[PDB]
RNA sequence: UAAGGUGAUAUGAACCGUUAUAACCGGCGAUUUCCGAAUGGGGAAACCCAGUGUGUUUCGACACACUAUCAUUAACUGAAUCCAUAGGUUAAUGAGGCGAACCGGGGGAACUGAAACAUCUAAGUACCCCGAGGAAAAGAAAUCAACCGAGAUUCCCCCAGUAGCGGCGAGCGAACGGGGAGCAGCCCAGAGCCUGAAUCAGUGUGUGUGUUAGUGGAAGCGUCUGGAAAGGCGCGCGAUACAGGGUGACAGCCCCGUACACAAAAAUGCACAUGCUGUGAGCUCGAUGAGUAGGGCGGGACACGUGGUAUCCUGUCUGAAUAUGGGGGGACCAUCCUCCAAGGCUAAAUACUCCUGACUGACCGAUAGUGAACCAGUACCGUGAGGGAAAGGCGAAAAGAA
RNA sequence: GGUGUGCUGUGAGGCAUGCUGGAGGUAUCAGAAGUGCGAAUGCUGACAUAAGUAACGAUAAAGCGGGUGAAAAGCCCGCUCGCCGGAAGACCAAGGGUUCCUGUCCAACGUUAAUCGGGGCAGGGUGAGUCGACCCCUAAGGCGAGGCCGAAAGGCGUAGU
RNA sequence: CGGUGCUGAAGCAACAAAUGCCCUGCUUCCAGGAAAAGCCUCUAAGCAUCAGGUAACAUCAAAUCGUACCCCAAACCGACA
């Protein structure tokens, strides 16, 4: 019942990210979903001498709100909504603008 | 699990909740010195013996 | 307590009126009183602790006709 | 007897400490924690039949709970039971 | 000078404790009244 | 139902799962230590100590079950004392405790008002006690009426602050009758004939409709400002959906929903139908509630404070008639009218909300609103009953400062 | 909302605007009020004053050297001195409940400083046939099957416990 | 540098002496000084081969809970070291 899912190819619709592309790397619960290389934040990590890790300025996405990404449908190479439909006995997604199976 | 334990004979699941306790024992003395590193093996060891003092209780009944 | 086996009186209060009309509670007792009763069909006797108006009641109805009416309310004799 | 799936709860972890150490080395006798409602005859077959060595005599005190205070908030660690059990001579582990 | 709460658990427990409040009605109905509020500690005791 | 999960502070670790034995939600089960009515005995609650019977044996022991009281029924026993009875034992069934209000009953204040105060008021209130149910109580005329009639009970609006009661003070305060809500009538005090025929209950079955998880659910882009657009401007589209919430500022068209249309393996409510079991309908002929009605004395209840006081209840002492009879119509009598006490049962309209869901507010917005927006009946205070706080806001995102 | 300024009305007030603030506000005409505070020895919170004033809790008493340390009158070690010694020593019960021991820390707590502590944090520590409890037995007393009594609740009490 | 290890002489007599012990005694007085069990003994019912008792030896068992620390005290009762 979830439109957005882990994997897909999500254009970020709003934000400083707004019309970047990326892929779902995994959903929160929260409601919140991280996009490789969308809505990098800059972490003062500092060092751990377990591990002996040492500190730095990290890069890291951040999470961002699961109603911030559509689905990037790339028959069009636009955005678009989610729909749900029962083929032969199972639910699917397909997209809202051309009525296409995901 | 939980099918393959329905298939076995009352006598049976008795030799085999053994195991299993014996099982949790080890378990028991090796995260307590330190030497556990899969911790996740408690819970799962735990789960079973449930599993298998169900069907007993209900081999009992029927 | 002070009720009646056979009639089931029991104390009831009420009033003390004087001549200037003062009302102060007060109870009114049953003439309870234990009698120990003949009972010719078992051929023994049944002490109760009755009123007066139970006596009345007993000589009028038959003292077997009121042992009926106990058991059938449950009170022991 | 008493049946092993009991025996096989009474013993919960060996007590790790300077004074178990030097009651292991000193006088044959391993520290045990048991079950709180362990009692002597109970640790004793158990600890000869998982441990298969041969126990001589045991001795138990209940050990009480600390008053811990979490960040701004009190609270209380469990009382739990410690067994020193004394081998024969003759017995390792 | 001697004060006035000279503390004894076992006189503490006959006169406030738990069976000591069941024995009565009346102490049957302080226990009522301090679960109705919600009480954490109903009686006396360790 | 699902691609994500292993409750929260609260990361981490070790793992699980991804097309269906991960997780999550629901139905039904299983497990359910100890205390607590606590029920084997005891006890300073969460502990101590048993008894009996069994299954176990590695003779150290171990496992399980049972063992409270009272009430009713039954069986067996069984004194003084011949019979008997009391008593004793066993068995079966039931009960006990808790819970916010509402309900019936048993008891029942004072402050206060009267500008003092005793009758009176407050008030049959607060409170205590007992009992019960989803409601309870009441209820099928020994009722009213007025010479015409009505036709059980309960509740609302009138009647009416009237008639009355009242140190005739303070105050208390109807009924008749009318308009409404709701509407229902029956049984025993007894035989017979017919008979098991209406009816209700129990217990199944089927159908329908709920409830307990759910499923689908429309339609937007461009540009400007800006950290960020849902805003401005432009041009579109949906609407049985412009309830609402969220999303980096104010979104019908981003998300969750909403209107609407659907959905149950299993349990369960309600209806129906039907089966089973118990229950007995109909007719004729009889019967018609006695220490009762009434009375004396003392109280109480009726709006009615004993007054000229009817009516009702009864602690005490008495005591009828019994349908050719009896009750009532506000002292009482006559006449007339009307009803049939001393045996019961009975749905609805009414009262309430500890609790569950949905929704609403010219209600509050952290000294407010619950005492408590926060780990609050907590900290703290008290021997105890009991009393009882303070304390909300980084940011869009921790990006919480290497 | 806060804080200034200017203007304006007879007044309660109003308007405009700089700065702050960073998301709500609301004309007009009506409607409704938890509608206006300086007083109530008002209530709650905050902050003054006295004032860097009194006091620092027995007049048994300290001195020095060394150590540690960012820092030593107070801690550690040493040498003197002084005080208690039918207690200011040692040990139980009661009561308390981890205050015990070790490592570590010094914000707060300690009437000063603190490296120290009965303070914070972590870890450790309580071993019983003979000690105590439990247990057996009873005292005062409690409860109390039946029982007697009592409007109810309950009171008393036998066997017992 | 706190402590740890090893070794180890004499270890007697006299006198004094308790409010402690003998003493739950003795003497004396009037105000006339718990209870019950353990323990010893006696039999009834009953049991009489038995059972049970006494003695010896052997063997087994003795569970559970408390046990730190403070006590004219800075840790208990006094809001306080
Ligand atoms: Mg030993
Ligand atoms: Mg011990
Ligand atoms: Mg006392
Ligand atoms: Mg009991
Ligand atoms: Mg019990
Ligand atoms: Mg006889
Ligand atoms: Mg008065
Ligand atoms: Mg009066
Ligand atoms: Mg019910
Ligand atoms: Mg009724
Ligand atoms: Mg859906
Ligand atoms: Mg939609
Ligand atoms: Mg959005
Ligand atoms: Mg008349
Ligand atoms: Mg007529
Ligand atoms: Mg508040
Ligand atoms: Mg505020
Ligand atoms: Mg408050
Ligand atoms: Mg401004
Ligand atoms: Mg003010
Ligand atoms: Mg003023
Ligand atoms: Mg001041
Ligand atoms: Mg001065
Ligand atoms: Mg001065
Ligand atoms: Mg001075
Ligand atoms: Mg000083
Ligand atoms: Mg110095
Ligand atoms: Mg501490
Ligand atoms: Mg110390
Ligand atoms: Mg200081
Ligand atoms: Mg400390
Ligand atoms: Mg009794
Ligand atoms: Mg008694
Ligand atoms: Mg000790
Ligand atoms: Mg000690
Ligand atoms: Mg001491
Ligand atoms: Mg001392
Ligand atoms: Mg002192």
């Amino acid at each position: 019942a979830a439109k957005i899912r882990r994997d897909d190819e999500v254009i970020v619709l709003t934000g400083k990210d707004k019309g970047k592309r990326g892929k779902v790397k995994n959903v929160l619960s929260s409601g919140k979903v991280i996009v490789e290389g969308i809505n990098l934040v800059k972490k003062h990590q500092k060092p751990v001498p377990a591990l002996n890790q040492p500190g730095g300025i990290v890069e890291k996405e951040a999470a961002i709100q699961v109603s911030n990404v559509a689905i990037f449908n790339a028959a069009t190479g636009k955005a678009d909504r989610v729909g749900f439909r029962f083929e032969d006995g199972k639910k699917v997604r397909f997209f809202k603008s051309n009525s296409e199976t995901i | 699990k939980a099918k393959e334990l329905r298939e076995k004979s009352v006598e049976e699941l008795n030799t085999e909740l053994l195991n299993l306790l014996r099982e949790q024992f080890n378990l028991r003395m090796q995260a307590a010195s330190g030497q556990l590193q899969q911790s996740h093996l408690l819970k799962q060891v735990r789960r079973d013996v449930a599993r298998v003092k169900t069907l007993l209780n209900e081999k009992a009944g029927a | 307590s002070r009720v009646c086996q056979v009639t089931g009186k029991r104390p009831v209060t009420g009033n003390n009126r004087s001549h200037a009309l003062n009302a102060t509670k007060r109870r009114f007792l049953p003439n309870l009183h234990s009698h120990r009763f003949w009972v010719e069909s078992e051929k023994r006797f049944v002490t109760l602790r009755v009123s007066a108006k139970g006596m009345r009641v007993i000589d009028k109805k038959g003292i077997d006709t009121v042992l009926a009416e106990l058991r059938a309310r449950g009170e022991k004799y | 007897m008493i049946r092993e799936e009991r025996l096989l709860k009474v013993l919960r972890a060996p007590h790790v400490s300077e004074k178990a150490s030097t009651a292991m080395e000193k006088s044959n006798t391993i520290v045990l924690k048991v079950a709180k409602d362990a009692t002597k005859a109970e640790i004793k077959a158990a600890v000869q039949k998982l441990f298969e060595v041969e126990v001589e005599v045991v001795n138990t005190l209940v050990v009480k709970g600390k008053v811990k205070r979490h960040g701004q908030r009190i609270g209380r660690r469990s009382d739990w039971k410690k067994a020193y059990v004394t081998l024969k001579e003759g017995q390792n582990l | 000078m001697k004060r006035t709460f000279q503390p004894s658990v076992l006189k503490r427990n006959r006169s406030h404790g738990f069976r000591a409040r069941m024995a009565t009605k009346n102490g049957r109905q302080v226990l009522a009244r301090r679960r109705a509020k919600g009480r954490a500690r109903l009686t006396v005791s360790k």
